[PDB]
RNA sequence: GUACGUGAAAUUGCUGAAAGGGAAGCAUUGGAAAUCAGUCUUACCUGGGUGAGAUCAGUAGUCUCUCGAGACUAUGCA
RNA sequence: UUUCAAUGGCCCGUCUUGAAACACGGACCAAGGAGUCUAGCAUCUAUGCGAGUGUUUGGGUGAUGAAAACCCAUCCGCGAAGGUGGGAACGCCCUUGUGGCGUGCACCAUCGAAGAGCAUAGCUGUUGGGACCCGAAAGAUGGUGAACCAUCUAGUAGCUGGUUCCUGCCGAAGUUUCCGGAUAGCAGAAACUCAGAUCAGUUUUAUGUGUAAAAUGAGAGUU
RNA sequence: UUGAGAAGCUCAGACGAGUAGGCAGGCGUGGAGGUUUGUGACGAAGCCUUGGGCGUGAGCCUGGGUCGAACAGCCUCUAGUGCAGAUCUUGGUGGAAGUAGC
RNA sequence: GCGAAACCACAGCCUGGGGAACGGGCCAGGCAA
RNA sequence: AAAACUUUCAGCAACGGAUCUCUUGGCUCUCGCAUCGAUGAAGAACGCAGCGAAAUGCGAUACGUAAUGUGAAUUG
């Protein structure tokens, strides 16, 4: 029920509502972001344990 | 696959109840992006009309 | 360590913008009245006739 | 606000380090020049001294009015006129620091800067001539001596028509 | 040539993540052969019946000891054998019929993930195949 | 890491300096006995992946900065952590009352805007 | 302004510009004329004084959470 | 951006032709405009189940579109009817490495005599259907005053003209051979087994120009 | 050392003609379910323009002028989806030409 | 005064050679107002 | 070499009616129902309005009357 990995599998590559597609780098509209961009370390939904 | 046993029950006030249910074994079933994009696909052109 | 390094780039960050708030808020910046198009073209309109 | 906001890499340790600068033989200090670029072109100066890339050269105030100056070894032609002693004059004193430009400071207040009435003026301090009539007092004794060189200096560096660079040495 | 599997199953680019680091990362061969199969087409992973499990297992000389099979493709149960013998069999997928028969007599059934925490340099397991020609 | 280009010029098609019914967007001549296409001399260029721009400078303004566009306010705030790399390009149909708003938040946060003034005007 | 929403291209007339020995045409390299690109010392750090505020009180209360973590209300500004 | 200066560059498409020569088609602009829809077959891949498989003929049901979704009764269709060595992988070692001892998958050799489909979706291919688009006198039926009209008709084509965005990789053959073809070959695409193995529009050595066995290189061979 | 969109990041070397043909990744149009708590009378779509940019390119973003009511980015679904030709269909318009001439 | 249709890739000095016509474009030439 | 004429580019005005937005229309599928005429149908012609250009409506009881309603408008 609660995996980094599917929700991720989900998330980055099928659809995740807040990545904005760039030119060059995906962004996130997440307000939880600490870097602003659509990553994998990054993502707030993925990783379970994030600040 | 371990996850969460019980779960809380809400009543209308908003408090919870201090009844709970095991969580159902289809809760962790396969999540598959890809087999719901190619189902969803499927069944969406079902109430279609003929031009 | 990853995780740590990224929460002090952003305190930094956020940080910067904080100072740069406060700074525009003592110069006495111009304000940006906006250009209407309707009311443009009437007054140029109008203004040809007299 | 310190700790590095982005990424930024930093510099790779580049493995460049300064060393002295080597001019030419003919550049020996006490040698008369032919000033190739400047207000102060095609006139005739002697070598003060050496400097980390240019020379501090003056031409004699009382004679063709160049003050000291750096002066780039590559715009300078280097003559082969007789050399002149200029082991009497003080060339410690001139560095860096003392040709430095100066640094763009004096704040004014943000009322005079408006109606353009703070506009000082940087006029060659005294001291700078007094430095300069110093070497002229140690340099136009020495120039008399040699004949026809305090003329030579006066005069104006030029080329007629039919002038190779390359076949008559400078 | 393949390097990447032409599937969707999400799960499968799950196992191969795990086995791409785990063939990168030892020296065993098993691991290397494991991955390249889970690269192969649907074609070129064919069913293995139990009964041909319970065979080479239990062949010629038998001493099975406790041996795990382990096989990319599906395991398919054979009614027409009656008695299955103890088996512990690693596979990406079971038949619900194969997979209470090895359960209901015997010994368990893993998946590869399963496998590979007991036994990642594919310590002492038998990597078997279903007849291709089909 | 300088933004540098392989090339200004576009790549116009050929022929389309004759015609007003062939358009200057670049179509590959594929005429059989096209000399053009055959890469004769006084002939046009081609488009080629040789043409291709560095790769750490692909998307980068002549300034350094890669364009982002923002559609609101909300948009122009992700920038904050790469306002050294990004600059918030304002969309071409934000309002003029939303597009101060862009501005002034952009202004504070420390990116920079590239269409700042457009629509809009100043007043002391 | 009823030849009436937007009013494209072909096409034609007027004006301004440069050019104009049987073509024109385009491509490179510039020049010239004409015109746009974008400008920014300013902030940082340090020193003191002056009044402050609070996430600070050898401090007092309420609210939601989970002792202390928040949002506040007094009170003093060390 | 216009213009000039110096260097340059034979009109595009089709077809023809090695190539051109050509002969065509092109007064200009806008819009319209041509591998589509479907049944059958085979292939590759993806998914669900797997000795099974397939709800949608129909019935049950669906209060918020109820032509959807959801559920399953009786059939039915398609399936179902042993040793030897080489071998993938693994263990035991043990002079370790080297290798041996083994256990030996898929499969191949040998001696011989422990089922893998079904259904859906896609891709490419093929056969029909108006069948990529346009173009050959028709003919027939039935009417109107030899003529003319309307439909059957999407009648007929090996032929003619046309068949629409970008970049990247690989890229022939252009012809043997038998005989309109089946071969082959070239190019691919997959599956295999090996570099401790074989090779070469190769060259030597030498035995009698061929053949056989050294160098120079390249991993080579299959289905 | 932060460089886990593991479909990422990084390192090294060689290489780059192309018809028939084979393979792959993309750009664009109409509409469809999801989404951007998207844009829009403080001006949508469109249009022109020697404004500025982006991409090898298909294409894209933006400034100004007109304009006046709608529209779009992203993930998938889908098809009457991309033109320079076809003595192509339709409409428009020239030279020929103030000519043949009446 | 009233006013077409045909036609139209675009043009239009030749001299020669330019191998496949080449002259209607290419190079040597003159001409070129 | 300027004008004239020829040429390109820009401004402006014509010309043309694409594009964009919609839309009391078309097409497609499903659904319910059973109803013409010798008691003169379908069709046609001629008429008819305080005035109609088409267009509908109507039949010398003519852009309709009776009756049941609604309840104050027709509208150039």
């Amino acid at each position: 029920m609660q995996q980094d990995e599917v929700i991720w599998q989900v998330v980055g590559h099928e659809f995740c509502s807040y990545r904005i597609k760039g030119e060059a780098q995906n962004f996130c509209r997440n307000e939880y972001n600490v870097t602003g961009l659509c990553n994998r370390q990054s993502c707030p939904l993925a990783n379970s344990r994030y600040a | 696959a371990a996850a969460r046993p019980t779960v809380s029950i809400y009543n209308k006030d908003g408090s919870v109840s201090s009844e709970t249910l095991a969580l159902p074994f289809v809760f962790k079933a396969p999540i598959r992006p890809d087999l719901v994009r190619s189902v969803h696909t499927a069944v969406a052109k079902n109430k279609r009309q003929p031009y | 360590g990853r995780q740590i390094h990224r929460c002090k780039q952003r305190l930094t960050r956020l940080t910067q913008y904080l100072l740069k708030a406060r700074r525009l808020a003592l110069k006495h910046q111009p304000a940006l009245i906006p250009i209407k198009p309707k009311q443009a073209h009437r007054e140029a309109s109008r203004e040809r006739k007299a | 606000k310190y700790y590095p906001a982005y990424r930024e890499n930093v510099p790779k340790k580049a493995r460049k380090a300064v060393r002295p600068t080597k001019l030419r033989a003919s550049l020996a200090p006490g040698t008369v020049c032919i000033l190739l670029a400047g207000r102060f072109r095609g006139k005739r100066v002697v070598v003060l001294s050496q400097l980390e890339d240019t020379l501090v050269v003056t031409g004699p105030y009382k004679v063709n009015g160049v003050p000291i100056r750096r002066v780039n070894h590559r715009y300078v032609i280097a003559t082969s006129a007789p050399k002149i002693d200029v082991s009497g004059v003080s060339v410690e004193k001139f560095t860096k620091a003392y040709f430095a430009k100066q640094k763009r400071s004096g704040p004014v207040k943000k009322d005079e800067a408006f109606f353009a009435e703070n506009a000082p003026k940087n006029a060659l301090p005294a001291e700078r001539i007094a430095d300069q009539k110093a070497v002229d007092a140690k340099l136009l004794p020495a120039i008399k001596a040699i004949p026809n060189m305090k003329e030579y200096l006066a005069a104006s560096f030029a080329l007629s028509n039919g002038d190779r660079p390359h076949l008559m040495k400078f | 040539q393949r390097s990447k599997p032409a599937s969707e199953n999400v799960y499968l680019k799950l196992l191969v993540k795990l086995y791409r680091f785990l063939a990168r990362r030892t020296d065993s061969r098993f691991n290397k052969a494991i991955l390249k199969r889970l690269f192969q087409s649907k074609t070129n992973r064919p069913p293995i019946s139990i009964s041909k499990i319970a065979a080479l297992t239990s062949r010629k000389s038998a001493s099975s000891q406790n041996k795990t099979t382990v096989v990319v493709g599906t395991v398919t149960d054979d009614e027409r054998m009656l008695t299955v013998p103890k088996l512990s069999i690693a596979a990406l997928r079971f038949t619900k019929s194969a997979r209470a028969r090895i359960l209901k007599a015997g010994g368990e059934v893993l998946t590869l993930d399963q496998l590979a925490l007991r036994a990642p340099t594919g310590s002492n397991t038998v990597l078997v195949r279903g007849k291709k020609h089909a | 890491v300088n933004i540098i280009k392989k090339r200004t010029k576009p790549f116009k098609r050929h022929q389309s300096d004759r015609f007003k019914r062939v358009g200057e967007s670049w179509r590959k001549p594929r005429g059989i006995d096209s000399c053009v296409r055959r890469r004769f001399r006084g002939t046009i260029s081609m488009p080629k992946i040789g043409y291709g721009n560095n790769k750490k400078t692909r998307y980068c303004m002549p300034n350094g900065l890669k364009a982002f566009l923002v559609r609101n306010v909300s948009d122009v705030e992700l920038l904050l952590m790469h306002n050294k790399t990004y600059a918030a390009e304002i969309a071409g149909n934000v309002s003029a009352r939303k597009r101060v708003e862009i501005v002034e938040k952009a202004r504070a946060l420390g990116v920079k805007v590239t269409n700042a003034g457009a629509k809009v005007r100043s007043q002391e």
